[PDB]
Parts: structure tokens; sequence; C-alpha cells
């Protein structure tokens, strides 16, 4: 059960 | 920025979550990950809340915005399986702030923006808009390896990351626990006093270098000044046998500060204590831009050195308040005047003046406060910018025919005194536009310091009962060519420079340089016996002293410390010692 990450969007509007 | 937190199977993946980075901070919900650790390839859990439902990886709580109760928000969405969507919305109050949006499992920790456009709170959990009300901190797990006996730990947190406030108190509280005898070292009494309120309900006791030595045989922390440590082991018939000792501010480089280190590291060695020294500029430091809490604009350019008439109208067209470090008294004088001629109010700092003058820093309005290098030992200041030209005064001991003690330069500042300049702005969280501004590169090489050979006059009269010379800091031992024990003094010369430093007040070199030429310390015939060029002025006046027995003689000592008469409190502190009143 081990976690990783990966990218989805950057901090913006619209 | 936004990052999708997946849970490896056998050989599948799955989200989980979402979180989000700044940096240097991973920020989620904590019934998402439950406190384990997450890699893009090892990020480790720095501080939680388990009743709210949030945890940070990394540091403490980056994102401090929050919703203004009225506008529109942007949930930035991240379901599984599908591509990031955002989604506005107008929140209501139920007091929480809360979405009516509703995203399928696997989207708990999305992003809510601020418009625009920060993040002001988590999705999941009506759903819940959950957000932190804290600036930090992260959270300090005391490490108990640093009480271990023959450990020395260097805790070099960048300014203002919380030391002294923060984590000092909590290893303070611990060692009471594990019944540890305790010393704690700050560079001055003003600094010990504000120590002495955030270690509130803890059972601290000052302790002043009019007492030698003050044992209670109760559980007590000694707070004292690293000078009072260093007085009491010249002085005191009794070894401290502290099996903790905890110097703040330990990049002070009065020889004092830097005797100690040596006499707290061979303790260590000994196997006698564990010690601290907290600071984030050790020696050896290069850095001279380290990390502070809030941004800092670092703007290079020309500073007066003096008075100016035109030219430096940034100077005083800006309306905050500012700290500016001059190289000397004298230079801050110059500096002083010329500020409180444009009708600025103006608060001057210096060692002797400390004491009285850093109070007023808080309960009174300035607009400036210029100060020496003093300031860069934990003096803290409610200011919006650092003026600082990167210069200072270096002792140095000439060998150059007979020896004296002159004041070299103004020269160029060390990287960790730069940096400790500096690092009195972009502390608080709050204040984002601090400025520090500067001149010139600093200096790494100072050798030739009189401090380090001061150090060791100090260190070669701290008698141990184990028979051992304690030595200089390390990182400190190649900052004098000095030998091992070749200041050490014995019987009534030894007596003598202790008291010449104790109650004479007289600088290290000096009080050493009397003592070992066998005078006693009533004698004061030394102050007069001088050569021509060894005449003491004044404001401009060759000063003369009213005697002890009633004569009238020009100051003129056998022995030439410019430390005595380049500061005005010092002049007039010496001439009360040529005197006899002292
Ligand atoms: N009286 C006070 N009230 C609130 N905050 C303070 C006070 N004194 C200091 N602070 C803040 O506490 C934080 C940590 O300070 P400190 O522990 O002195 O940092 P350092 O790691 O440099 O020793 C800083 O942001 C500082 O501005
Ligand atoms: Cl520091
Ligand atoms: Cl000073
Ligand atoms: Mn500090």
């Amino acid at each position: 059960a081990d976690l990783s990450l990966e990218k989805a969007a950057n901090v913006q509007w619209d | 920025g936004v990052y999708r937190i997946m849970q490896r199977g056998l050989f599948g993946k799955t989200q989980v979550g979402v979180g989000i980075h700044m940096e240097g901070v991973f920020h989620t919900m904590w019934h998402v990950t439950r406190g384990s650790v997450i890699c893009h390839e090892r990020l480790e859990p720095s501080w939680a809340d388990v009743r709210n439902d949030m945890i940070s990886y990394g540091g403490g709580w980056r994102l401090g915005d929050k919703w203004d109760k009225e506008e529109d928000v942007q949930v930035l969405a991240i379901e599984p399986g599908k591509n990031p969507k955002h989604v506005q919305t107008k929140p209501g109050l139920f007091e929480i702030g809360a979405v009516t949006l509703d995203f399928k499992p696997g989207t708990s920790g999305s992003p809510i923006i601020n418009k625009k456009g920060k993040v002001i709170g988590l999705y999941g959990n009506v759903s819940a808009i959950t957000q932190a009300e804290r600036i930090g901190e992260p959270d300090y797990e005391v490490d108990e390896d640093i009480f271990r006996k023959k450990r020395l730990t260097i805790m070099d947190l960048h300014p203002g990351a919380g030391k002294t406030k923060r984590i000092l108190p909590s290893i303070v509280r611990e060692a009471l626990k594990r019944r540890l005898r305790t010393l704690i070292l700050a560079p001055t009494r003003v600094v010990a006093a504000e120590m002495e309120e955030a270690l509130r309900g803890l059972p601290i006791r000052y302790q002043t270098p009019a007492v030698k030595s003050d044992h209670t045989g109760r559980e007590i922390v000694d707070l004292m000044c690293h000078a009072t440590f260093t007085t009491r082991l010249l002085s005191s018939t009794r070894v401290p046998n502290y099996n903790l000792i905890v110097m703040d501010e330990a990049h002070f480089t009065d020889p004092c500060s830097v005797a100690a280190r040596g006499y707290i590291s061979t303790r260590v060695e000994m196997g006698e204590a564990a010690a601290i020294f907290m600071t984030a500029t050790p020696p050896g430091s290069t850095d001279p831009f380290p990390q502070s809490n809030s941004p800092i604009e670092d703007i290079e350019r020309e500073i007066p050195e003096r008075s100016w008439n035109t030219g430096f109208d940034w100077i005083t067209d800006y309306q905050g308040k500012t700290v500016w470090f001059v190289p000397s008294i004298k230079a801050g004088n110059d500096i002083a005047n010329c500020l409180r001629k444009s009708g600025k109010r103006v608060i001057q700092l210096s060692r002797k003046t400390f004491d009285t003058e850093y109070p007023k820093t808080k309960l009174t309005d300035w607009d400036f406060v210029v100060t020496t290098d003093i300031s860069e030992m934990g003096a803290n200041f409610r200011a919006g910018r650092v003026i600082d030209p990167r210069r200072c005064l270096k002792p140095v001991i000439l060998t150059d025919g007979p020896e004296r003690v002159i004041l070299a330069g103004p020269i160029p500042v060390t990287p960790a005194s730069a940096a400790q300049r500096r690092g009195r702005i972009g502390r608080n969280p709050a204040q984002e536009d601090d400025q520090y501004v500067f001149s010139g590169d600093p200096l790494k090489n100072d050798e030739d310091h009189a401090h380090w050979t001061e150090a060791k006059m100090l260190l070669d009269n701290i008698y141990t009962p184990e028979g051992i010379i304690p030595t200089l800091f390390g990182p400190e031992r190649e900052k004098t060519q000095a030998i091992d024990g070749e200041f050490r003094l014995r019987g009534e010369q030894r007596k003598t420079f202790v008291e010449l430093m104790r109650r004479g007040d007289l600088p290290v070199w000096l009080s050493y340089k009397v003592a070992s030429a066998g005078i006693s310390y009533k004698d004061r015939e030394w102050c007069f016996t001088g050569e021509r060029n060894n005449q003491i002025l004044e404001e401009n006046m060759e000063v003369e002293i009213w005697t002890r027995e009633g004569e009238k003689k020009k100051l003129r000592p056998k022995w030439l410390d410019a430390r005595v008469y380049a500061d005005p409190m010092a002049l007039k502190d010496f001439k009360e010692f040529a005197s006899g009143r002292k």
C-alpha cells in the first residue's frame, strides 16, 4: 500500500 | 502544483486523494495518507491535525489564504481517471465555509482556488472547505539523541525558524523530564530577559556575573549570558557539572562567547555533557542570503558612510522602520545626526548601551535604529528594512614594534554577519515586502582578529580538575596560531588578570598585558607611564586625569588598547579606572 505522486495541473483560475 | 496521490497494489495503481505543493510543503487531508510516506523519487510528515483532517509534508502549513466570505471560488477538482476540471461556485456559511459541489471518491484534497488565485482550502469531508488557521510550525519532535553525553548538536535552522522561541523551550521542558542539570546561555541580558518570559511556568533562574556560583540543590535551569558563564569559570572555586548546555545565538564572536564554546566543547569531549549550539550561521558559514519566513527583497546600492546632503532620497522617503548596521559607534553618531536633521526619530545601539537602549525599541516609537554588530545576536525588531553597508571594525593585535591593539577598517563583514544582519527582517509571515538594502561583498578571512587569541587567553586560564587545558571549539581552531597554554597565568598574576576584566572592565588583551607584567590590580602607574604616542584623546582633547593621591596626569597608558578609547562609554569607564575609583 505504498504511496506515490503524479502531476495534474498548476494552481490557477480558469 | 496539484498532485494525484496514488496507492500501489500488487500490479495496479489507484488514486486515493489529492495534494498540493508550493513549495516546499505538500498539503493534503489526513484520512488520505494516514501519516504515510509519499515519493516522486521521500516526503516525511512534519505537521498534522486529526480532528480537522489536515496534514503537511516537508514543513509547516504554507497556504495561509482564506475565503473572504463573499466571493466565488474555483474547486480545481482532480478526479481519478479524469482530466483536471475547474468548477466555479459560491460557498455559504453554516461557522464553517462549505461548497455545494459533489465529486466522486478519490478527489478528496482538491484545491479550492481564490480570486485570483491562491488556494483557500481543500475539497472533501454539504462539502466543507477545510483550511488551517495556523502559520507553521511544523512540529518539533525532540530527538532524544541530542541529550547523550559526548554529543554536540548544531541546531542550524534558518533565521526565524523558531530556535529560541519554540525549540529551546521544548528542549528545556524535555530536559527537565529527564532530570538533567541544564544551563541555557543567552548572548545579552535583555535577550536573556526575553527568554525568561518565553519559558513561563518553567523553573528557570537568571544568573548574574556578580555571583561566582549559585547551587540550590533543586530541579532548576540556570539562565545566564555567554560572558557570565566564562567569568564564573575564571573565578569560581566550584566546577559547574551541567550535563546539558544550550548556547543560543552561538555565532557570537566576542572572546567570552568563543571561549565558552571551547569550554563547552571540552566538556562534551571529556564525556561530562551534551551540548547544543543554536545558530543559523555556525562557524564556517558562507551563505549571506539564507532562507527566511517571508520573502526578502535584496537590494544592492550605494549606502552613505557619513552625513549626506543629496542623492539618497530613498533612505528618508521610505515609509516603514529601518535597522541600519554601522561599523562603529562614531559612524553611528554621524548617521544618526544626519537622520535627525531630516526629523527622523533614531535609537542608537551598541554593546555598552544595549541594555538601556534596546528596551526602548519596543515601548517607544522610532523610525531608525542605528546599531553596531551587537544586533546580530538575537535582537528582534518590528521593522521592514535593513540597511547594511556590510562594514565593521576589527580589533587586531599589532606586533610591528611595541604590542598594541588597534581597530582596523572599516572592513567587510563575514558572510555569517551579513546573513544575521539581513536576518533581522523577513521574519514575519504576515509581512511580505521587507527589504535588505546592502553594499559590497562579505569577506571570509578574519584570521588576524584579536578575539580568537583573546579567546585563548581566557581558555588558557580556566583550570579543570582533569588537568585538561580547554581549547577552541573545533571549527574555530584555525582562526589563531596561538599555542595551547601559552597564555596560562598562575597565582597572583592569574588572579589580577581575572579581576582587571571582572571589576576593572578592561579588554582581555589589556588585562593580560597588565597582569602578566606583574602589576597588582590597584596599581595604576601604568596608565601614565606610556610613550608620547600613547596619549589618549577625547573629543579632540588630550585626556588628563585627576589621580588617586591628587595628581593631575596625562592619560598615557603603557599598553594601548583602542577599545578603551574608541567607545565613549569605555573611555568614561577607563578614566574612572585610571583615576583609582574603580
Ligand atoms: N513576542 C513575540 N510575539 C510573537 N512572535 C514573536 C515574538 N518574538 C519573536 N516572534 C517570532 O517568532 C518566530 C521565531 O523566532 P525565533 O525563535 O527568535 O527565531 P530564531 O530561529 O531565529 O531563533 C519569528 O517569526 C519571530 O518574528
Ligand atoms: Cl540564527
Ligand atoms: Cl559596540
Ligand atoms: Mn534566535
